[PDB]
């Protein structure tokens, strides 16, 4: 256990810390020479000496040579033997679907596109960020192919609505587009209510573009009353007022 | 069987290996298939898709050419081709051989046992041991046989003239022995200029086979000697020897 | 289950090697061979066991 | 590209070289299976944000989302739940290390301080060590249902040795990591992380390479050596990120380590790597607990080039020397007179076999008392009268007020430990 002193040299004999072990490195000593300059500023004063020695070399001293992203991460490096003929980018898109073309993990990536923006991080994100949280993607399996199925994307991904047969009819399930700006709202539609009227669950997903690893965090604020005046619309009906202001002690009337 | 890749058996025979319905082995797919192919083909003049070169600043082909001892039983490699593609270079090699038997009588006296290639092909029990065939004589005409092979036969795969295959490739150059067949390969241009260059590069080899060993005659080597070389885990001792996982700077300090 | 029964068992499994290609006298470390986390795993299986 | 055009009997199982039909394929774009070329393929190239702002864009920072430099993990140093909080929110990557924690009560406590002061998005990982089974027996399950409860955790590196296939698929496969940490040491324990890779083709694994130059327990085999004959068949698989450490301090040193111009040096083709990771520089930081005069001595002591590394074992090279654990391996420290005493323990009493042991330590006896109050960080107990002495000659009143002058801090009215504090 002889270890932990080198933070705590004051509860030791005589505070010398000779009398203590420190585990240090013999090559790394000589570039250790100023003492408490802080962690980010060890880290950033030598990826901008790789910067500036990138921008010279490769860049020819210019930034604007620099090619730029909206947000930088989340992509796989790994590229295996695959087929990216049916990568398959597009402006006013529609999408059928039947058996056999395509399979899952490729229908994701049509969706996606081959440009960077929101559409493509929130259907091809591996987490969303739900109160410093990191769970698993909400459109990675509802948006899991199926028979008779198709999805719209039109004028520059800018909205995704998916479409799936009812009773012969075909009508919106799930839609996808910006809000007031930088958010996204998936509005994930229910059609089958007691008159007939399709009903909507508002979400709120907001877009980070600074954050690369997660750049799609979901708003939790305000989300259970988002989710009870759904199901309000739904067990009632749009005849009766949202009204939350139930007490519990007293009994509940029926009708 | 080849569908849009018509004149592509050779990759069509490494398909036929990964099928579970056939029990895996290059020999049944080696004879059975592409020495039938071969045997029963008309004129294969048929310049296919090369439109690998064509991008010239992309891809670039050279044909580099191996030396003397590469591997212990190496006229068995003139075996298989002579099996398989007989028809390919049957033309060729008679006429190679009929120079090397208006060539070989005068280096009399020192290999007795004959330099007739075509007997040791079309007659297998006619073939002298290997301790003859790895020999110097031998083996400088025999391996300038078997490189001048493969040539001929990607120049006939592809259906090439070889002074227009020669325009294919960038730079070429040989090892040890096979420089002569890299200097054989930019003079010859048709096939009949190709043949003309082919006889002086096997004649050459011919006295590069004789005279090295009517300079440096191979003496009987003591039997303590190469009993000691076996069981060491060396090999059977001869004038050249090959030092793996040592620098250059060190094995001249060992010299 | 005795302890002797005990530890063989695991070591058996862990080793891929039959009941008695492992002598109950001598030591793991030794027993292993070298492996840095041969070694380690065959401690931390019984470890949490 | 070699294209072996005398035999055909393809394909090689690792593809590493062609046979004789790819001469020959009609195919317009598909005839051609291209060579690997690592300065053109892997190069670390250079990326803006939306915001502005310029990364480095390697195959260590698409994984991440940020720039290739992480902080490794070490026992000592990455413990003050403070050195992982607010490099994390510089933007850089730091695993927690594990190490330092002894029950999941205390982890969990220490990572609810990273996760409630790291901005909301950010990710830690936990660098457990495998020589540690124990650590092992509760860690593991902790990491599994902390990570069903969705907490950041996002990797998991394992250092001082690489699992099996069957114990790493479980690393994997259950517990819902986004990358995972090895750190091997050898060319068999690099061996044994391709061995990994290929049964999870699409998982990413980051190879942490450090040499024998580090800080920590070392390694007997040297930095470029084992690397150079492997790199050929890392790069094979995919999903490998390969990073590079131990010893790495500045800008102008490990920029030849990630555009690959190392390898030059060693008339071998242009290596790069994908991230590099710092151990002994980010000690002496602001943010770090180590101690202030702590911090003044690694100041002091100035390095030693990579040529001279290899006379650690015997002499002070720069005021830092290995020195052997408690169960052999060896463990680079800094060389103060507490650590060059635990060297002359180790060539003269440590080393040698039971029988000598407690003869040995009888005839050095009041040398060892002399030094252990004088140089050592553990002194010795018996004091009485102000003289040293045996513990069988101190008064129960002067044994009770030594365990409060050696466990308890009156400067700080505190304990070393509860558990200590229970001991008195
Ligand atoms: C103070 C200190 C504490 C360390 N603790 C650990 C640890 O708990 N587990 C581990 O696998 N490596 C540990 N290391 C090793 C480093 O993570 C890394 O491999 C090495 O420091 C890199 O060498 P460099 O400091 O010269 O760049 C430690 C290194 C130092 C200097």
């Amino acid at each position: 256990d002889s270890l932990w002193q080198s933070e705590d040299l004051e509860s030791v004999v005589d505070e010398d810390v000779q009398r203590t072990c420190i585990l240090h490195g013999p090559v790394a000593s000589q570039y250790t020479s100023k003492v408490d300059e802080p962690i980010g500023d060890i880290l950033n004063s030598i990826h901008e000496g790789h910067i500036a020695r990138l921008i010279k070399e490769e860049y020819a001293g210019d930034e604007s040579k620099i090619p730029v992203v909206e947000y930088f991460g989340g992509k796989k490096p790994a590229s295996v033997s695959a087929t990216s003929v049916n990568i398959i980018d597009g402006n006013q898109v529609v999408y059928e679907i039947d058996s056999e073309l395509p399979n899952k993990q490729e229908w994701l990536d049509l969706l996606a596109g081959t440009e960077l923006n929101w559409l493509q991080a929130f259907i091809s994100t591996d987490r969303i960020v739900q109160g410093s949280k990191h769970v698993s993607n909400p459109l990675h399996d509802i948006l899991t192919p199926a028979k008779h199925s198709k999805v719209t994307i039109d004028k520059k991904t800018k909205k995704l609505t998916a479409f799936e047969n009812i009773k012969g009819d075909l009508l919106p399930v799930v839609e996808i587009e910006l809000v007031k700006p930088n958010t996204i709202q998936l509005s994930l539609i229910e059609h089958r209510t007691a008159d007939t009227n399709p009903v909507a669950l508002p979400f709120l997903y907001k877009y980070n573009p600074a954050d690369g690893f997660a750049p799609i965090l979901e708003i939790m604020e305000d989300r259970n009353e988002r989710i009870k005046e759904f199901y309000w619309k739904l067990w009632f009906g749009s005849s009766v007022p949202y009204s939350n202001d139930i007490n519990v002690e007293k009994a509940i009337l029926g009708d | 069987f080849l569908d849009n890749n018509n004149d592509n058996i050779h990759s069509f025979a490494v398909k036929l290996l990964d099928d579970e319905t056939y029990p895996t082995t290059i020999a049944k797919v080696k004879e059975n298939i592409v020495k039938n192919y071969y045997k029963a083909v008309k004129s294969i003049n048929k310049v296919e898709s090369n439109l690998l070169y064509h991008c010239k600043h992309d891809a670039k082909l050279v044909a580099i050419f191996g030396g003397q001892g590469n591997t212990d039983d190496y006229f068995e490699e003139l075996r298989e081709l002579y099996t398989l593609y007989q028809g390919l270079i049957e033309d060729l090699l008679v006429s190679i051989a009929e120079k090397l038997n208006q060539l070989h009588p005068s280096f009399d006296k020192i290999y007795t046992q004959g330099l007739n290639i075509l007997s040791w092909l079309k007659h297998p029990e006619t073939t002298p041991d290997q301790d003859y065939l790895l020999s110097v004589p031998v083996s400088c005409p025999v391996i300038c046989v078997i490189q001048l092979c493969h040539y001929t036969i990607t120049c006939k795969v592809l259906g090439l003239t070889p002074g227009e295959f020669r325009n294919s490739l960038k730079w070429s150059t040989g090892h040890s022995q096979g420089l002569v067949t890299a200097v054989t390969i930019a003079a010859s241009d048709s096939w009949d200029s190709f043949l003309k260059n082919s006889l002086t590069a096997v004649s050459l080899l011919l006295f590069i086979g004789s005279r090295c060993l009517s300079t440096y005659p191979r003496t009987s080597l003591p039997p303590t000697m190469l009993q000691d070389s076996l069981d060491n885990g060396e090999g059977r001792p001869s004038p050249m020897l090959s030092v793996r996982d040592l620098s250059i700077k060190q094995v001249e300090k060992f010299i | 289950v005795k302890a002797n029964l005990l530890i063989h068992v695991l070591v058996a499994q862990k080793l891929k090697k039959p009941l008695d290609a492992v002598p109950m006298t001598k030591a793991i470390k030794d027993l292993v061979n070298g492996k840095s986390t041969v070694q380690n795993e065959i401690l931390g299986d019984l470890g949490k066991e | 590209r070699i294209i072996l055009a005398g035999t055909l009997d393809s394909n090689p199982i690792d593809d590493e070289y062609g046979f004789k039909h790819e001469i020959f394929q009609t195919s317009a774009d598909k005839a051609i299976k291209w060579a690997p070329d690592w300065l053109k393929e892997l190069r670390p190239t250079l990326v803006k944000n939306s915001e502005g702002k310029i990364y480095v864009k390697t195959k260590f920072s698409q994984l991440l989302g940020r720039a290739p430099l992480m902080v490794a993990g070490m026992t000592p140093t990455t413990v003050n739940t403070d050195i992982v909080s607010a490099s994390l929110n510089a933007g850089y990557h730091i695993e927690l290390a594990g190490g330092g924690y002894f029950s999941p009560v205390m982890m969990t406590r220490a990572i609810d301080d990273i996760v409630s002061r790291i901005k909301p998005g950010y990710g830690l990982g936990i660098n457990l060590i495998y020589v540690n089974p124990f650590m092992l027996q509760w860690g593991i399950p902790l990491i599994k249902d902390l990570r069903e409860k969705g907490y950041p955790i996002q990797s998991l590196t394992i250092g001082a040795g690489v699992p099996s296939i069957e114990v790493a698929t479980e690393y994997i496969e259950d517990l819902g990591l986004t990358h995972l940490g090895l750190k091997p040491g050898s060319v068999d324990a690099i061996s044994q992380v391709i061995a990994i890779a290929k049964a999870h083709p699409t998982f990413p694994i980051v190879l942490q390479w450090t040499g024998g130059r580090g800080g920590g327990h070392h390694s007997f085999e040297d930095f470029h050596q084992p690397i150079i004959q492997m790199y050929s068949k890392i790069r094979r698989c995919s999903n490998i990120v390969l990073v590079a450490g131990s010893g790495f301090g500045s800008d102008e040193d490990t920029y030849p380590y990630l555009s690959g111009y190392w390898s030059e040096k060693f008339n071998y083709p242009p290596m790069p790597f994908d991230g590099v990771l710092f151990g002994s520089r980010v000690m002496t930081s602001k943010e770090s607990h180590t101690s202030l005069a702590a911090k003044k001595l690694i100041v002091e002591c100035k390095g030693v080039p990579d040529q001279q590394w290899e006379q650690t074992y015997k002499k002070p090279t720069g005021g830092i020397i290995t020195v052997r654990s408690e169960m052999g391996e060896p463990i680079h420290k800094i060389a103060t007179r507490g650590v060059m005493f635990w060297k002359e323990l180790d060539d003269t009493i440590f080393n040698l076999p039971k029988n000598k042991l407690l003869d040995a330590l009888n005839k050095k006896r009041d040398h060892i008392i002399k030094k252990l109050n004088n140089d050592f960080q553990k002194p010795w107990f018996g004091k009485n009268a102000n003289g040293v002495c045996d513990l069988q000659e101190m008064t129960y009143k002067e044994v009770a007020n030594r365990l409060v002058e050696l466990m308890y801090v009156k400067k700080s009215h505190r304990w070393i430990d509860v558990s200590l504090r229970n001991m008195y």
